[PDB]
């Protein structure tokens, strides 16, 4: 399961994954966010590529 | 490594090799309460120094 791919991703880094799994929400809500602005930057700036 | 259900019984294991462990409090950590972890499963944490001392 995914949320379980992401704890010990955070492990790997040196994060004990309880951290991940109290703030699951909050990591969640600024992934979809920073894919939005990665999207708005592409669909509107045209000297990128 | 990982929790993991025999259908019955619940071990702790090493991720790349199968080998089942009875879940004590040297094999996990606390850390916090139950109310914030989505998926947690009741179950049993076993103290190893019960049954060998009681003096
Ligand atoms: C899941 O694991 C438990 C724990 O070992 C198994 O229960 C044991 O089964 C053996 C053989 O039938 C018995 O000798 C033990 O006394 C049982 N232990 C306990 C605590 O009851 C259980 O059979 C396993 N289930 C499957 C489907 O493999
Ligand atoms: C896991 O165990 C806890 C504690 O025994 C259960 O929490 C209780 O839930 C009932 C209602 O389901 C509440 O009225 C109690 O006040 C709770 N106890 C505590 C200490 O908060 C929980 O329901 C169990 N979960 C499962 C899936 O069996
Ligand atoms: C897994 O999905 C079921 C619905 O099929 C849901 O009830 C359960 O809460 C989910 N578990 C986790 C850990 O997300």
């Amino acid at each position: 399961p995914f949320a379980m791919q992401m704890a010990y991703r955070f492990n790997g880094i040196g994060v004990t994954q309880n951290v991940l799994y109290e703030n699951q929400k909050l990591i969640a809500n600024q992934f979809n966010s920073a894919i939005g602005k990665i999207q708005d930057s592409l669909s509107s700036t045209a000297s990128a590529l | 490594g990982v929790f993991v259900s025999n259908g019955t019984h619940w071990f702790v294991t090493q991720r790349n090799f199968y080998e089942p462990q009875i879940i004590t409090t040297d094999n996990t950590f606390v850390s916090g309460n139950c109310d914030v972890v989505i998926g947690i499963v009741n179950n049993t944490v076993y103290d190893p120094l019960q049954p060998e001392l009681d003096s």
